[PDB]
């Protein structure tokens, strides 16, 4: 026998550890464009391979060289724990996500290229020139060792 | 969706006119010759009176 059994790790907020609020739009920071859910060739319940974290160029595709990075993709549809969007989309279908771009205090370590590459130095340039803060050092934890 | 941009509400417009007003006056006047020795029409021997005219 067996226990089908499953834990429901994750968070959002590590992505944006903060933002800078304008008590106008409240939406300054971010932007919307069309990327492609389910992968254009695969069947028709492929689970997107899109994760959160994983830095867009303007065109809305995935980022793959440094040049070609323009946002963060913080979309609710991919977060941790709700990514339940499974077979509702069809292969190669357009869906409007929400990119982080302006005014975030973001996390380095969580910042990732297409094929999930690190973010490089030219890369932090680029994302910083919007007037992003990355930061390269959040504490971690350590859950339990018997040690520490 | 939950997090993007929002819409908002950016139009109006306004008009103003001015205009004149026309006048209408109306006026008569009534004599002694027009009521004294007189009757009343529908009265047969009544005499003439100022204010039945005037009304």
């Amino acid at each position: 026998a067996k226990a089908h059994v499953a834990t429901l790790e994750g968070n959002y907020s590590d992505i944006v550890l903060g933002r800078v609020v304008a008590f106008g739009d409240t939406g300054w920071n971010f932007k919307e464009v069309d990327m492609t859910f389910i992968a254009d060739d695969a069947d028709a319940d492929s689970k997107t391979t899109l994760f959160a974290g994983v830095l867009v160029g303007e065109d809305g595709t995935p980022a793959t060289a440094a040049a070609g990075v323009f946002g963060v993709l913080v979309d609710r549809k991919v977060l941790p724990g709700v990514d339940h969007y499974i077979g509702v989309f069809e292969p190669g279908e357009k869906v409007p996500m929400v990119l982080a771009v302006r005014g975030l205090t973001l996390n380095q370590l969580k910042l990732k290229y297409a094929d999930g590459t690190a973010i490089d130095a030219a890369g932090i340039q680029a994302l910083e020139a919007q007037g992003n803060q990355v930061t390269d050092k959040i504490v971690g934890t350590q859950f339990i060792g018997s040690v520490l | 969706q939950r997090g993007g941009v929002r819409q908002h509400l950016a139009n109006d417009r306004k008009k103003i006119v001015n205009l004149n007003i026309p006048f209408f006056p109306l006026d008569r006047s009534i004599d002694r010759a027009d009521i004294q020795n007189f009757r009343e029409f529908g009265t047969e021997n009544a005499p003439a009176t100022v204010d039945a005219e005037v009304q």
